[PDB]
């Protein structure tokens, strides 16, 4: 437990490094792993929604839309970049937009769960 | 026909055109071919598989 | 409480009340996680011909090879579903317990071995399984039947392994026991003997007239080609069982021989409005035929009840005999090889290839089959004749 | 290529009948079905079978 | 107990598979090991130790950035970098390394022409395909 | 100026020679260890490097199983990978991970075990529906299985969701292939390989379906396209030996057999053409040692105990011919050729009770050559 | 099928197995002499002096498991 | 001496060695020379699939006369041997009679109820039912089957169950009422449903039994929460895939979402598992009428509805097959005869009113929505229609 958290750190790093650099499909396994390493940890610890959002983003910019699309639909409601990548997903595919439209209107309608984030690609 | 009376419907379709060689190699029609050597219990219910159960391609 | 659940999913497994028993089963098994509950609901989703359900139960968990029972369930399951090669996996190529009142658990087992490795056509393995089998506990009668029918041994190595096991586990019985497994011990060796056990057995006990005793009397009599006693017997057997499987084959060849083409017709009719799948129907059918000099339209019917039921020496060597009886001699050598190969252990296809082979005037092949026909049976009048 | 025959009688045309007194079956699901099937029919469903039979090729 | 959860996710496996796993594996293990059990053990500048086609001389190239017996070592060194050091070459008779020499470079130059219209006419390519 | 290497290692991937983009790729991880994507271009070669120094010198020690795995994946050593993924690589990871799942299928996959691939990464369909990459792993194994259901199913659902990704008209194609249809499955293939070019699969399955359709020139140039597309393939290599053995020229035969048996040592059936190739040429002693490892390499196989009996009888190693017959007829007893061998070997090692039993077997097998089975029995005797 | 000349000019064909002819090819000015089959069994030729030729159409395991391992 | 013999043919049967346990049932006959042995080995004969020599060996000597199990077991051989005349002779049409195990008295009337329910006549199979149930409520038969075809209206199911008494059963009864509770209609009284589910999921660690499950799943179908429907049903599903139960719900929740690929799993793998079964082939059609191949869908489902007559749900594909073919004429009589067999079920007179208003005669039709709605306050197809 004193280095598990560690670990899951100095990936998240590696992942903003990775993606950092026009470098996707390192970006890609990094992003996987980190996604089944926090399948243990429960949902309501942040490093689930952050692995989380990381795939989806990885997934989002590897052209790979359908999968992106269906993971952020999973756990939409849990972060406010998934639900920036649902939207993503439902303007590229036109799959699903009303279901993106009542929780981004909820989203945008609260700021003005986790909302705030240092990640990378975190909208404003 | 008089003894071919007495089949069930499947078992019937099954021995529509069986021809069965001396060597003990079977060939069985479908109304494909389901050649293969007999005294293999496997082989009898294969063919009933095929010809009562559903295949479709699908595209 | 969960005893009385218990009774009453027997009671009415037992009374074929399928729906109750299943329901009363899932209920005693989601109560307690006792493997036993686990075997009665795969028991009774197997009596109504469910398999796979009962397969996907007793795999799910897990609890095979917990306790013996259920293995042997699925392994019943599997090799009824001829899925053989799971079957054997769960159940094992050999025994693996080498070093209560009821058959041995092992016993068992090693039935299913025998048969799985018989149903793959592995004599040699199905051989040895089933007489270990046998060997194991004497409780068992399914593996010398089994052996017994499908002649898998040699009438001396018959003769051999009977006198080798014992009977101490009957203890009172024992006797009537060794007489009643002797009533179906093969022929052509020391006959006088069984004729004096059967004596014996028909007037001391109760059991003067029943299925067995009378069914070795007929074969008996078939051997010797006793015909009229053959007949008679048979037809005071079957006023009884009008559809008894255990002798139709005997009978059929009695009638056969004695060219009884009216109840041969009869007997042919009154198995095809009643049992159009087995093979024993269609066997007369086709005996039928041959009694009217119709060789050509019988092949085809010898073909059907060959095809209906694998392991039936009638059928398949009524259809080399279709061959080799007109014409079209080139291809009753491929038949009768068949014949040999597949059913390994009887001397009457060997004996049948090398008669025909001297039948082309081949003489160092028809001599090498003899002599390895005389070398399976010793004493028979066909194949010293030949 | 022969379908298979449904029984064996071949009794054919014949001026009286002695198996014969006046009897029905009473209505079952498959004879609704079989109704239904002949009511798209304008002939005869034997002879519906007999046409859509095969002829040797 | 030889240990074969990993091979088969179901528990029990049939004995003749069993020393079926146990000879096949041993024997390409010893294959690779040697130009014993599974379970027991598992184990056994420039960064670059091999690539496809390179000898050692051509690795100490790359770190600093860079008659008929004089045929024939060029004879068996070309199908040194071809078969990925094979140890038939040496049993092969000497006359049988020419032919196979001859269609290297054949096959070969075929590659290199490998990996190297009027608008009325190429606008049926994309229709038709 | 870490990435900077890993371009120059992916330009010299693709336009002229694999050994300078290996060695910059491995600067690369020099300059950096997480670039997995350097990892993953050198093992598209056979190229390694000494990981212990690359990870060292428990986030370090996974990425070192990781890499580990991939390394022995790439080599084709694929009993080394499964034993690390029962020991290192927990199970909280190994299920859930896609990647890894791909790769165990892949490796289950590489060995005859058939049903383990299926399941595993069967749940890896049912985890990503969605997943497009490395699909024609997939469709290769369902072909094998000669399985129509599963492909339909994958045929499908790949053309509902991606239209236009390759692996699907690569999937469509294979199940033509696999259905009755070669030139459906031709047509299928170019119109793959037409959308996505470099794709050196469609052009290894197009030489494929152009052999089967008797056509030698059109495979070749599919194959001769698919290792300009990928420099190493096996698959193409046992293609191109495969038209040469067909053609009957035995000397390209040979050197593509030994190319394709190079990159891939552990395989059955590229050991035993290599040595087929060896027997045609003529090198008996030769011939025997791949033989000798392909036996060894992987029993319950068929034609390697078979060519093995074969060129024992040839030059009369008759002691273990006899054991090698009698365990491939134990493994099968529907080979009909076999059981005359092992009726001759029975013969002349001067058996004659189980000779006339096997002569009988193979006279019931093949009906037609009867007559000659009948001269053996009369040799016999 | 057998060729005919200096009787009728024709072609008769033959059946051994049931001895009875099924059809009968003629139209040729002078006698048919030359006759051959094709590979597939189906084509015929005649050869007569009328200079024709005349084209009927009448007519229409383990090992290889290794070797579809690999694909 | 002889309970040896008999604990051996127990034991022979018990491990399914069917040639042993005749040849061991005959030789104890024999000995014995009792009626209860002739039971034990007619029940040989009827467990080796061969019922011909099972009623012979019962019929010779006259023993339906003697015991109560004997005569029962020969009325069974009987109905599955396709005679029905002369079983309920032998049986006899009415009641006769008007510790461990159940009462035979109940298992004939049963069997009575069965003959009678082959025999169409389904007034006297309700009867026959009814008595059953009151005489015993041990035979679960007699409730399941009676229920699963909808021979009665649930309002009478309701009141027979508060009727029949559950005080014989003493301790067990505290959880044997609730789990019959568990099956009755759901259309009525559906609150006291899921109070019992609820009931049973604590206290008895019954939350993983598969009736219960199946019972929500039920519950959710009927209120047409379909998303539930798959994802409950999916749940146990994968634990046991061929529950013949669960599997009509699972067809009809999936067609309603509208997905077809695992349709097409699932009826492709069932098809190779269950060929003689009705419920495949219904699977099949529903699959094909969900990619509007109607043509198909009229054959697939002509086959189940003949494999299985008492099958509701194929009545109806049928019926809905002829409506989108494009003609409605025999549609008319295809909800007309589907309502004339299966009366207290709605659904097909709903079904039958819309094709009324298909058809323009809405005169009938305000009956028939009138009568349908008197079941289904709160549905959308009623309030909709």
């Amino acid at each position: 437990d004193d280095q598990a958290l560690s670990t899951i750190i100095q990936l998240q790093d590696c992942i903003q490094q990775a993606i950092q650099q026009l470098n996707y499909s390192t970006a890609e396994f990094l992003a996987e792993l980190l996604y089944a390493e926090c399948s243990i940890l429960d949902k309501s610890s942040v490093y689930w929604s952050d692995a989380v959002y990381l795939y989806a983003l990885s997934l989002f910019l590897n052209k790979s839309y359908h999968t992106a699309f269906q993971i952020s639909k999973e756990f939409k409601e849990y972060h406010l970049g998934i639900a920036y990548i649902f939207g993503r997903c439902a303007l590229q595919l036109s799959q699903g937009v009303n279901e993106a439209i009542l929780t981004l209107l909820s989203i945008i309608n609260v700021f003005s769960m986790v909302l705030n984030s240092n990640l990378v690609h975190i909208p404003d | 026909r008089y003894w071919n009376s007495f089949h069930d419907e499947d078992d019937w379709n099954l021995f529509n055109g069986m021809e069965l060689e001396s060597n003990g190699v079977v060939t069985f029609a479908g109304q494909e071919t389901i050649t293969g050597s007999i005294f293999d219990r496997r082989i009898t219910q294969l063919a009933y598989a095929r010809n009562n159960g559903w295949h479709e391609l699908a595209l | 409480a969960i005893e009385r659940l218990r009774l009453w999913r027997f009671d009415a497994l037992m009374q074929h009340m399928y729906r109750t028993a299943e329901y009363i089963a899932d209920k005693v098994y989601n109560i307690s996680n006792d493997p036993d509950d686990a075997f009665w609901l795969g028991q009774v989703y197997y009596n109504n011909n469910q398999y796979v359900r009962a397969v996907e139960l007793i795999t799910r968990n897990n609890l095979d090879g917990v306790n013996i029972l259920c293995r042997y369930l699925l392994g019943l399951s599997f090799v009824k579903l001829q899925r053989f090669d799971d079957a054997l996996d769960v159940i094992g190529e050999y025994n693996p317990f080498s070093e209560d009142g009821g058959i041995k658990m092992e016993s068992s087992l090693c039935f299913l071995r025998g048969k799985i490795y018989f149903a793959q056509n592995n004599f040699n393995k199905a051989r040895d399984a089933f007489r270990e089998a046998i060997l194991v506990d004497i409780k068992n009668f399914e593996a010398f039947e089994m052996l017994l029918s499908k002649n898998l041994l040699t009438p001396q190595e018959e003769w051999d392994l009977f006198d080798s096991l014992d009977f101490k586990e009957f203890g009172e019985d024992k006797e009537i026991m060794k007489n009643l497994y002797k009533i179906n011990l093969s022929k052509y060796i020391n006959t006088e003997d069984i004729t004096k056990s059967n004596e014996i057995l028909a007037k001391d006990y109760k059991l003067a007239d029943n299925v067995d005793v009378v069914r070795s009397k007929v074969d008996i009599c078939y051997t010797q080609c006793k015909f009229n006693e053959c007949l008679e017997l048979c037809e005071t057997v079957l006023e009884n069982d009008e559809f008894n499987t255990n002798i139709l084959p005997a009978y059929i060849g009695c009638l056969y021989e004695l060219s009884n083409k009216n109840k041969l017709f009869l007997l042919s009719h009154r198995l095809a409005e009643t049992f159009p799948k087995s093979a024993i129907t269609w066997f007369s059918v086709a005996t039928y035929y041959m009694s009217l000099d119709r060789i050509s339209e019988a092949q085809k019917y010898y073909s059907k009840s060959s095809i209906l039921d694998p392991s039936f020496a009638a059928a398949w060597l009524g259809f080399a005999h279709t061959y080799a009886l007109e014409g079209e001699q080139d291809q009753a050598l491929t038949a009768y090889s068949t014949a040999s190969r597949f059913f390994p252990g009887m001397h009457l296809p060997k004996l049948f290839l090398g008669m025909q082979f001297m039948a082309m005037n081949s003489l160092n092949l028809a001599e090498s089959y003899f002599v390895l026909a005389y070398d399976i049976c010793p004493n028979d009048p066909l194949v010293l004749n030949e | 290529e022969i379908t298979r025959p449904s029984s064996n009688s071949v009794r054919g045309a014949s001026l009286l009948t002695y198996q014969q007194r006046k009897g029905r079956r009473l209505s079952a699901a498959s004879l609704l079905q079989s109704q239904f099937f002949d009511s798209m029919s304008p002939v005869r469903p034997d002879s519906k079978q007999l046409l859509l039979s095969p002829g040797k090729q | 107990q030889y240990d074969y959860s990993p091979f088969c996710e179901r528990n029990t496996l049939r004995e003749s598979r069993i020393d079926s796993f146990l000879k096949a594996e041993r024997a390409a293990h010893c294959l690779v090991f040697h130009k014993y059990r599974p379970d027991i053990d598992i184990m056994c500048s420039m960064l670059l130790e091999s690539v496809p086609g390179c000898n050692k001389e051509d690795l100490e190239r790359l770190s600093r950035r860079e008659r008929l017996d004089d045929i024939i070592n060029h004879e068996t060194n070309a199908l040194k970098s071809f078969w990925n050091d094979s140890g038939l070459v040496n049993s092969l008779q000497s006359h049988h390394l020419h032919e196979e020499y001859l269609l290297l470079q054949e096959e070969l130059k075929n590659v290199y022409k490998i990996k190297c219209e009027s608008l009325r006419d190429k606008c049926r390519r994309h229709y038709s395909n | 100026l870490a990435t900077l290497n890993c371009l120059l290692g992916n330009l010299y991937m693709k336009l002229d020679h694999s050994k300078e983009g290996a060695f910059y790729h491995s600067e690369a991880l020099a300059i950096n260890p997480y670039l997995w994507e350097s990892y993953e271009a050198i093992c598209k070669m056979r190229a390694t490097v000494d990981l212990k120094r690359v990870f060292f010198d428990t986030l370090p020690e996974i990425m070192y199983n990781f890499a580990l795995i991939l390394r022995s994946s790439s080599q084709y050593n694929s009993f080394k990978a499964i034993r690390l993924f029962e020991s290192q690589i927990p199970s909280h990871i190994k299920d859930t991970m896609p990647w890894c799942l791909v790769q165990l299928g892949k490796l289950h996959f590489e060995i005859i075990n058939y049903d383990m691939s299926l399941k595993y990464f069967n749940r890896l369909k049912d985890l990503q529906p969605a997943r497009v990459k490395d699909m024609e792993i997939f469709s290769t194994l369902l072909w094998h299985l000669h399985d129509k259901v599963k492909s339909s199913n994958l045929a499908n659902g790949l053309m509902d969701t991606m239209p236009n990704k390759p692996e699907t008209w690569c999937c469509i194609g294979n199940l033509l292939s696999l259905q009755k249809d070669h030139d459906a499955a031709i047509k299928a293939f170019e119109k793959a390989t037409q959308l996505d070019p470099n794709f050196a699969y469609a052009y290894t399955l197009q030489g494929h379906e152009h052999s089967s359709n008797d056509s030698s020139d059109s495979a070749k140039t599919c194959y001769r396209k698919a290792l300009a597309c990928d420099p190493q393939h096996y698959n193409a290599y046992y293609g191109l030996g495969t038209s040469a053995m067909k053609l009957g020229q035995y000397e390209e035969a040979l050197l593509y057999f030994e190319k394709a048996r190079s990159i891939n040592p552990v395989n059955v059936v590229l050991i035993c053409c290599c040595g087929g190739s060896l027997e045609k040429l003529g090198y008996k002693e030769k011939a025997l040692q791949y033989y000798e490892l392909a036996c060894h390499l992987q029993p319950t196989s068929s034609l390697s105990k078979y060519k093995m009996g074969q060129l024992l009888y040839s030059m009369t190693r008759y002691n273990v011919a006899l054991q090698t017959f009698e365990e491939l007829v134990k493994l099968v007893p529907d080979d009909a050729t076999a059981h005359y061998l092992l009726g001759q070997t029975y013969r002349i090692v001067g058996r004659k009770k189980d000779a006339i039993k096997e002569l009988t077997v193979a006279m019931n097998l093949d009906p037609k050559g009867n007559q000659v089975i009948i001269d053996e029995l009369q040799k016999c005797h | 099928v057998t060729s005919h000349g200096y009787s009728k000019y024709n072609l008769t064909l033959w059946d051994c197995n049931s001895m009875d002819p099924i059809a009968i090819l003629k139209g040729h000015s002078f006698r048919v002499l030359h006759l051959t089959l094709s590979n597939d069994g189906t084509t015929v030729v005649s050869g007569a002096g009328d200079e024709t030729l005349r084209y009927w159409k009448l007519f229409d395991s383990l090992i290889f498991d290794a070797f579809n391992q690999i694909r």
